[PDB]
């Protein structure tokens, strides 16, 4: 809840005192303003109603001070607004890259989006339009409590023990609001849950001839889920309504026990008067209290969601780094073991590659091949063993070495709103022009260029000219190359249809004058069959690891592996 | 506009019903502020205990009131709506039974959500939480007005200084910033999508880095910078703003203009206590009205949104698998057409293939073969009958069709295979299976043929593809509308999703979706759609000896 004091930067901390202590100042100002309706009415409601122009020039000092106060608490409230947004936004934006990218669930991905982008304008105001009527409200019924005590010691007393009281029905009826709005959504949502998924799978139901018994089916759920819900109304009183009572029951009592004590003689009438108005004002600020539920609840929302995001698991770091000679290094697994889950994606998988020699990972373990790439990488750390590069655990390694240890064609292109040249560039944007070039060669861009019109200053992406699969997977190939990384890591989700793309990951592959080990997950025949050695993974662990001659006059998995792919890579509707 | 009004249509008294309980309830909950002032009243004219008493009594029994009228009004409201909302997801489940299939592609699950459990929410709480909320809000500071202007013009004129203020600082801030207020939510989208796109690009981040920050980095000091400009020259006007309506502003002007008024005798002084009661806490109240009335929008919204699906078009029914498109013509939106004017003939037991290049609208020509829209001009008909006036029992017999992103019924293996044939024995599910190339991984399971199947489970997509395809093995529809994506859809598993495929199309009308070329060279029937029309039809070898417009895709492959 109190997520807010390590928000504001170490810069403001003074200015924060000085927001607390004058908040506290409003608030005594604001008590002795209702206090001082005791002496001022009571000479009101008198014989001599002149005398109350002394109270009255004290309640107009007491005001202009609150002013003044309110004035200066704003102020700085709206100060710390600003520097807590720039603050958050910032430390926000320089956490997340550090995370693991385990974190990234789909869920949490969308809780930083929503932190990073629906927390612009509330952070600016949120300390005014918050923190300030929330502390002024919760504060000044106990500072009439305390203000009374100078008045009288056993009223003042009495109004600051009933804070408490409350307090509490306020809290419960707060629960209880909150306990029916969470019931009325979990109804609703079991209610349509039938609905949705009758919507979902409507393909399925209705090229089946099903629609109709599917139909009836989920109507009588429907209209039996109905009657059980509606036999179980009974009368029941809102939280919002049970304070509302709470509040008329506790200001009518004492307005009772006020002309109780009148009648017995302890208090004169304009006495029990001006104490009727200040139990009025004692018992407002409660009602300014539930009316910031909605907001308070919104803004616990908002603060947890910042507090998810800025609690994400952080990446280790070290000092080693790998040797700055760039020659291939030769990559290591050793009792490697990692699972996203109940599932087991990696179980003891263990194996060599030897420096500058092409690997490829095969098999219909999806994940795991690109688990394999990733931990290679760095991105996701190992459950268990180590990953090594030339006698350099990566877990060890330094975050600048790892960047430049590594490169990847990832899955997707991964491109930008910006010119081609552009996205190209950001693998390695210190290269001559030559070196651009050479990786637009290698990764067969040049023929794209000619296709598009302005050449590699044209605009791609989100922007421009909207580039298809078989040509933005090229402009990620030219990426990965141009980094003079000692690793190249190749993970191939081409559309099939592509043509020329197959030869740009053939070039990439052997055609590279750099003289890089190359790791490639791959399912086409054109790129495994230029690897020098295969890992065919299977079940989270390696079966089979061997040249791909030896491999095939084995004839073990990977023989009925390439043989499947041969022949899918010929097939035609109405054939053999 | 009309649609969110159009669909509370009969709710109309129950709703008026309860507002005007609401009134009197809020105009109750005033109650003991006016008995208090009466308590007064009587207190300085020195009434006997027994009126005191009375008095309290009163107090009492309409604090009782309307705690029991508050009661009674939310369990009638919330029974009300609980009838009201039943019926209305009685209409949502027979509309989505009745839409056409298209409709449903087209808006995602996510839409679908929103429409069904989001948007149905917001309706309980706008039929029960909102509009009696706003009610209260609008009654309150009315009653509230009435009441103290009754008790004294001169000390309720007063009342609305800060209250002008407030009005004149507020218009003078928003003509201030008349551009900045329109901008603001844009940059807040622009912001958003970039956020988005920063979480997206985090591997290219971690390992090349460079610009991929910076870009994000950037414009979000950009926003940051534009939203402190845009609110830092108006603390001056804001802190103003905040003070007028402070609640002891008002008790100051209340005092202010009430005790001069009380010490020359102008003023009886019980007349000014309703201001130091209710008239303090005023400002507050009408700045809640906003708040009450912005649930009515909000839940006005969600209504719309209802109603505009529940108004969308469904399909009409009106009046050996031969397909016959004859002058066929289809429009998303009224004015772009996507076909135009398409002519075929897909004889019995001829695999006719779809090809063209991307955007092309051959997925949509195929869609619209087995009636996922209705075609704007012309007619599709199958045996000579239009698809039209076939009903969808008996069109689902004859036009089956396997395309990208196949659904799975939640229940066993079993039931999924012979959805179309739940009556299918067993030996005859196992044989479809086994023709799918899918009965091996299905023996692999636990529970065999009885495992549980739905949203999630352990098959991947090239299995649970294969388990489609053996379901529509199993229904044997004559005429079939292929695409080509499931075989490629899943790299790891292809070659068992083309042996299934092969197995299906075996003497049936099929309508390949073609997307690559060499796939298609033995097809009986190719069809080149270059933008919305056909352009050259014939088979393979044909085409290739014509040398136009297909031989450029076969050149690009
Ligand atoms: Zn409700």
């Amino acid at each position: 809840i109190r997520t807010l004091l390590r928000l504001v930067p170490a810069e403001k901390r003074g200015a924060v005192a000085g927001y607390a202590v004058l908040t506290l100042l409003s608030v005594l100002l604001r008590a002795v303003g209702a206090v001082l309706l005791i002496p001022l009415l009571a000479a009101l409601f008198s014989d001599t109603p002149s005398d109350a122009w002394l109270w009255l020039g004290w309640l107009t000092a007491v005001t202009l001070a609150g002013w003044v106060t309110d004035t200066n608490t704003a102020r700085l409230g709206f100060d710390l607004g600003f520097a807590v947004l720039s603050r958050t936004q910032h430390d926000m934006a320089d956490r997340l890259p550090n995370v693991a990218m385990s974190w990234f669930t789909p869920d949490n991905t969308a809780t930083a989006r929503q932190a990073i982008a629906a927390t612009g304008p509330e952070l600016a105001g949120l300390v005014v339009n918050l923190l300030t009527p929330l502390i002024g409200a919760a504060l000044l019924p106990a500072a009439i409590g305390v203000a009374l005590l100078f008045v009288s010691v056993p009223l003042g007393l009495a109004a600051l023990a009933g804070v408490a009281v409350l307090f509490g029905a306020l809290a419960l009826s707060g629960r209880l609001s909150r306990a029916a709005d969470k019931v009325a959504g979990e109804t609703n949502s079991a209610f349509t849950e039938r609905i949705i998924e009758f919507a979902r799978t409507q393909q399925a139901l209705r090229a089946a001839r099903r629609v109709e018994p599917a139909r009836s089916q989920v109507g009588s759920a429907l209209a039996a889920q109905h009657g059980a819900g509606l036999r179980l109304l009974t009368m029941q009183i809102p939280g919002q309504v049970l304070f509302s009572l709470a509040g008329q029951v506790a200001l009518i009592g004492f307005a009772g026990m006020a002309v109780w004590l009148t009648v017995r003689g302890q208090l004169g009438v304009p006495e029990a008067i001006a104490l009727i108005v200040v139990l009025v004002r004692y018992l407002e600020p409660f009602a300014a209290i539930a009316d910031l539920a909605p907001a308070l609840e919104t803004t616990r929302a908002t603060l947890n969601r910042i507090q998810a995001v800025l609690d994400a698991p952080t990446l280790p770091a070290g000092r080693r780094r790998l040797d700055r000679t760039g020659a291939a290094p030769s990559i290591e697994f050793d009792d490697v073991r990692f699972s996203y889950g109940d599932e087991v994606v990696l179980d003891g998988v263990s194996f060599t590659l030897r420096p500058g020699n092409t690997t490829a990972i095969v098999g219909p373990s999806g994940s795991g091949k690109t688990t394999i790439l990733s931990l290679i990488a760095g991105l996701q750390q190992p459950a268990s063993g180590r990953v090594l590069l030339d006698g350099v655990d990566v877990t060890t390694l330094d975050p600048e070495a790892r960047r430049a240890a590594v490169s990847v064609v990832f899955q997707h292109p991964y491109l930008f709103d910006g010119t081609l040249r552009d996205n190209v560039l950001v693998g390695d944007p210190e290269a001559d022009p030559d070196d651009v070039t050479a990786a637009m060669r290698l990764a067969r861009v040049d023929e794209l260029l000619d296709r598009l019109p302005d050449g590699d200053a044209t605009v791609v992406g989100e922007g421009g000219t909207a580039l298809s699969g078989g040509e933005r997977q090229r402009v990620s190939i030219a990426r990965a190359l141009l980094k003079p990384a000692p690793v190249l890591l190749v993970d191939e989700a081409t559309s099939a249809l592509d043509n020329a793309n197959e030869a740009a990951v053939v070039d990439a592959l052997t055609a590279d004058p750099r003289p890089r080990t190359r790791v490639i997950v791959a399912h086409r025949l054109a790129s495994i069959r230029h690897a020098d050695r295969v890992l065919f993974v299977e079940a989270g662990r390696v079966v089979e690891d061997g040249a791909i001659d030896e491999l095939l006059a084995a004839g073990g998995r990977f023989a009925q592996f390439w043989a499947q792919q041969q022949a899918a890579s010929e097939w035609a509707i109405g054939s053999t | 506009a009309e649609a969110g009004s159009r669909l509370l249509a009969p709710l109309k008294k129950p709703l008026i019903v309860s507002g005007v309980l609401q009134a009197l309830i809020t105009l109750i909950e005033l109650a003991p502020f006016v008995l208090l002032v009466e308590l007064a009243r009587l207190l300085l004219g020195g009434a006997e205990a027994e009126r005191l008493w009375t008095l309290g009594l009163t107090a009492v029994s309409l604090i009782g009131l309307g705690a029991v009228l508050a009661a009674a009004m939310t369990l009638w409201l919330h029974r009300v709506d609980a009838r009201f909302a039943h019926e209305l997801r009685g209409r949502l489940l027979t509309k989505l039974s009745r839409l056409p299939l298209g409709w449903f592609t087209r808006r995602g699950s996510a839409s679908t959500k929103q429409l069904v459990q989001d948007d149905t929410l917001a309706l309980h709480y706008l039929i029960t939480h909102a509009i009696p909320d706003a009610v209260a809000a609008v009654v309150a500071p009315v009653a509230v007005l009435v009441y103290l202007f009754v008790a004294d013009w001169r000390v309720a004129l007063v009342l609305f200084i800060p209250v002008l203020v407030y009005l004149v600082l507020m218009s003078v801030m928003t003509i201030q910033s008349g551009s900045k207020i329109a901008q603001a939510p844009r940059w807040a989208e622009r912001m958003g999508g970039e956020a988005g796109a920063f979480l997206e690009g985090q591997p290219v981040i971690r390992i090349f880095g460079g610009a991929a920050a910076s870009r994000f980095r950037r414009r979000l000091d950009d926003y940051i910078d534009f939203l402190v400009s845009w609110q830092r020259p108006f603390v001056g006007k804001k802190t103003l703003m905040d003070l007028v309506t402070r609640p002891a502003t008002f008790l100051w002007i209340i005092l202010v203009a009430g005790v001069p008024l009380v010490v020359t005798g102008r003023m009886d002084p019980v007349n000014l206590l309703p201001f130091l009661l209710l008239g303090t806490t005023f400002g507050a109240r009408l700045l809640g009205i906003g708040y009450g009335l912005s649930g009515i929008q909000t839940g006005m919204l969600a209504a719309r949104r209802i109603q505009t699906v529940l108004d969308e078009p469904e399909l009409v029914v009106r009046d050996p698998g031969t397909v016959e498109l004859d002058r066929v013509s289809f429009e998303y939106r009224p004015g772009v057409p996507v076909i135009r004017d398409v002519t075929l003939t897909l004889r019995p037991g001829t695999v006719t293939a779809l090809v063209g290049p991307s955007g092309s609208g051959k997925s949509t020509l195929a869609a619209l073969v087995a009636r996922f829209h209705d075609v704007t001009q012309g007619a599709i008909r199958v045996d000579g009958r239009d698809i039209r006036t076939l009903t969808a029992d008996e069109l689902y017999r004859r036009v089956g069709f396997v395309l990208q992103d196949a659904q799975l019924v939640h229940g066993s293996v079993a039931e999924n295979i012979a959805l179309a044939e739940p009556d299918a024995g067993l030996e005859r599910i196992r044989t479809a299976a086994r023709d799918a190339q899918i009965h091996d991984r299905i023996t692999r399971m636990p529970d065999g043929y009885d495992s549980v199947l739905g949203a999630g489970s352990a098959l991947s997509g090239g299995e649970r593809q294969r388990v489609t395809i053996a379901r529509a093995i199993l229904a044997d529809t004559p005429v079939l509308v292929l695409d080509e994506a499931t075989a490629f859809a899943d790299p790891e598993s292809e070659y068992l999703v083309q042996q299934a495929i092969n197995r299906l199309t075996r003497d049936r009308t099929v309508l390949v979706i073609a997307h690559r070329l060499h796939t298609i060279t033995h097809a009986d029937q190719i069809v080149v759609l270059d933008d919305g029309r056909i352009v050259e039809v014939g088979t393979h070898d044909e085409l290739l000896a014509a040398g136009g417009r297909y031989r450029g895709l076969w050149d690009s492959g």
